[PDB]
């Protein structure tokens, strides 16, 4: 279960590298740059999209799996908040394609991209949910062989994507990327024959709904805090610089966020469901201190050596035209601690699916990163977000833990 | 760093210039960079500067789309490619050099400078 | 960071003539795919005309071919767009842009959102 976990990490970390090298070899810094508020959509897509309640669905889904009536409940409910919140987010992007360009881009060039994605997004949501069914089920194994075929696919999309429609080409295929793993999901789930295919069938009921509608909330609260936030951080740099400047700050962020993500599921499986049985606070904070413990130095160390390689990185994943960054890593590498840091008491707050501290977490963060992007980005560039990064979670890890405290008491 | 400037001279309206301004010293990379201009009793004015990192160059009114500001990490070069050079470019150029910085119109936020090369242009 | 400025544009008769010229402070400027769009209120950028980086290799919109020419003079970094035989349908602000061939790819030269290097814009009006 967990090795097909870490298969499917290492085939996605490995495609998303090779994709992100192409990127930044074909495109230089100023591809990275404009690629980044595009990026940063499509993760949002992955996760609010057909209602975001794919951890509720699997959640539910184990509950339930041994009462048929209510298994089918679950995932017929799942269902039609996918399809009608899918075909919303088709309108969504057909109608108001030119201002979703401008937010995103600064200009209203990138409409028929916008639009190409009310089409995509229906494989984003429509391929989470086989997915999260099949981690309902129990399936690792199916679960993963589809993540490894769709990065496998994701490749192939974004290589012919780009090289046809050249840079706007590029963009589509990191949509398509986490698109097209609806087909091997859904081939998977119906040859492995683990759910009854009529059970998909959209029905409604209003108690799952408004459970499930509880992650939904928490999906729609992620959506518009950090990445509106890094959206407008993007855009200040590049009015006030240039694009270019604003690829230099994003192949930082792209690097860190290779190492970052094997690390994320060293504490994902192995603490949150811990985190949810215990109900003592001596408990709690037994292991809120000991999951520190381990994370901190493990990123202190694998941030510390990539400082120690920033000239090779740079060389190696991104090209020599962004050796400009190697400055940019000692500031971005020690927001990456704190950040990671930070993490274990939000995983925390998600643990008890407080509503109430998870809107409170992800505001802090939100402004934080807005006041100290006001005062670094328009002096300092590039250099300015990365230290506003820095400064943002310096902050805020010293709050996390003075919230902690006084709670804990 | 030292910057020693050079490539000026007198030329013709019209005709094409490339002024040079070597700096001498360490951790050029990070340093940005400024090209001034000043006339003979007149203070000194903005004609182009170059980011640190190198990725945004900056232009004045009268200079954008004539004039183009590059560097050279490889040499410690600071270039300005002029082209169709007119009698309102006629001044003393200077270099400068400020670290982290290279995105100001001010000539105070630029610590070392140049000793400056004159550019006459006639007709 | 390669920066254009547009020269020309007015007032012409319908069936007249203009020239519209854009200029580009930058380095390798021969190394950049160039072209010409146009945009009226509201609507997006539309292509026009474009040339390549090599061989000068031109492209234009079905609505302009036979009476626009685009060109460049890599020596002085500037483009031209010759315009001939103007009707009211050609009343926009054109925009000179400049990108690097991977950016167009193979059938994406006429996206204005693959060129992310843009120009001022200057006002062309046709009367009747």
């Amino acid at each position: 279960a967990s090795l097909w976990t870490a298969a499917s990490t290492l085939v996605k970390i490995g495609a998303g590298l090779l994709v992100g090298k192409l990127l930044a070899v074909s495109f230089g810094p100023a591809g990275l740059g404009l690629a980044a508020n595009f990026r940063q959509l499509i993760t949002v897509l992955g996760v609010l999209a057909g209602a975001g309640i794919f951890n509720g669905v699997t959640k539910y889904v184990a509950q339930y799996h041994d009462n048929p009536q209510q298994l089918r409940r679950v995932v017929g409910t799942s269902s039609a908040m996918v399809l009608g919140f899918s075909t919303l987010m088709a309108l969504v992007f057909v109608l108001a394609a030119a201002p979703i360009s401008q937010g995103l881009f600064g200009n209203t060039d990138y409409q028929g991209l916008v639009r190409l994605v009310a089409l995509v997004q229906m494989g984003i949501a429509w391929g989470n949910l086989l997915l999260a069914l099949m981690k309902g089920f129990r399936d690792a194994a199916g679960n993963a062989l589809s993540l490894i075929v769709g990065s496998l696919i994701g490749v192939l999309a974004y290589y012919v994507s780009y090289r046809l429609g050249g840079y706007e080409g590029a963009l589509l295929g990191l949509a398509l990327i986490p698109a097209l793993v609806v087909i091997p999901a859904a081939i998977m789930l119906i040859k492995r024959g683990v759910i009854p295919l009529s059970y998909l069938k959209p029905s409604w009921d209003n108690g799952l709904a408004g459970q499930l509608s509880k992650f939904t909330l928490m999906a729609l609260i992620t959506s518009v805090t950090l990445p509106v936030a890094y959206i407008m951080m993007r855009k200040l740099l590049a009015a006030q610089y240039s694009w270019d400047e604003v690829g230099i700050w994003q192949g930082v962020s792209s690097i860190s966020d290779a190492y970052l993500q094997f690390i994320t599921a060293s504490f994902s499986v192995y603490l949150l469901p811990t985190l949810s049985r215990l109900t003592e606070k001596r408990d709690i904070t037994r292991e809120v201190v000991k999951s520190l413990k381990f994370v901190l130095p493990a990123v202190a160390a694998a941030s510390f050596t990539v400082w120690l390689l920033r000239d090779f990185a740079i060389w190696l994943l991104l090209s020599n035209k962004f050796t400009a960054m190697r400055d940019l890593f000692a500031w971005q590498l020690v927001g990456d601690v704190l950040k990671v840091g930070a993490y274990v008491f939000g995983y925390l707050v998600i643990a008890k699916a407080s509503l109430r501290f998870y809107i409170l977490a992800e505001v802090s963060q939100f402004t934080l990163l807005m006041v100290f992007a006001h005062w670094l980005i328009p002096a300092h560039g590039a250099l300015g977000a990365a230290q506003a990064y820095m400064a943002t979670y310096i902050v805020y890890f010293s709050l996390c833990c003075g919230v902690f405290l006084l709670w804990r008491r | 760093v030292q910057l020693v400037e050079s490539g000026g001279g007198l030329v013709q309206a019209g005709d094409s210039l490339t002024l040079s301004c070597a700096a001498s010293g360490r951790t050029a990379y990070r340093y940005g960079m400024g090209w001034f201009r000043q006339h003979p009793g007149k203070e000194r004015e903005f004609v182009a500067s170059i980011w640190w990192t190198g990725t945004t160059t900056y232009y004045a009114d009268s200079v954008k789309g004539r004039f183009t500001i590059s560097r050279d990490d490889v040499k410690n070069m600071v270039y300005l490619q002029m082209n169709s050079l007119k009698p309102e470019d006629t001044a003393v150029y200077y270099c400068a050099a400020k670290f982290y910085g290279g995105n100001s119109k001010r000539p105070g936020d630029y610590a070392y400078w140049g000793q400056g090369t004159q550019v006459t242009v006639s007709s | 960071q390669v920066q254009l400025v547009e020269s020309g544009g007015g007032l012409v008769q319908a069936g007249g003539s203009l020239g519209l010229s854009c200029a580009a402070s930058g380095r390798t400027f021969s190394n950049y795919v160039m072209a010409w769009f146009r945009q009226a209120p509201g609507k997006e950028r539309e292509f026009v005309a474009r040339i390549s980086e090599s061989r000068g290799t031109t492209d234009y919109a079905d609505s302009v071919k036979g009476r626009f020419t685009i060109s460049r003079d890599n020596a002085k970094n500037t483009i031209y767009l010759q315009m001939n035989s103007l009707n009211p349908g050609d009343t926009a602000v054109y925009s000179c842009a400049a990108t690097l061939p991977a950016w167009t790819g193979i059938i994406g030269g006429r996206r204005p959102g693959n060129y992310p290097y843009w120009g001022q814009g200057t006002q062309v009006t046709v009367s009747s």
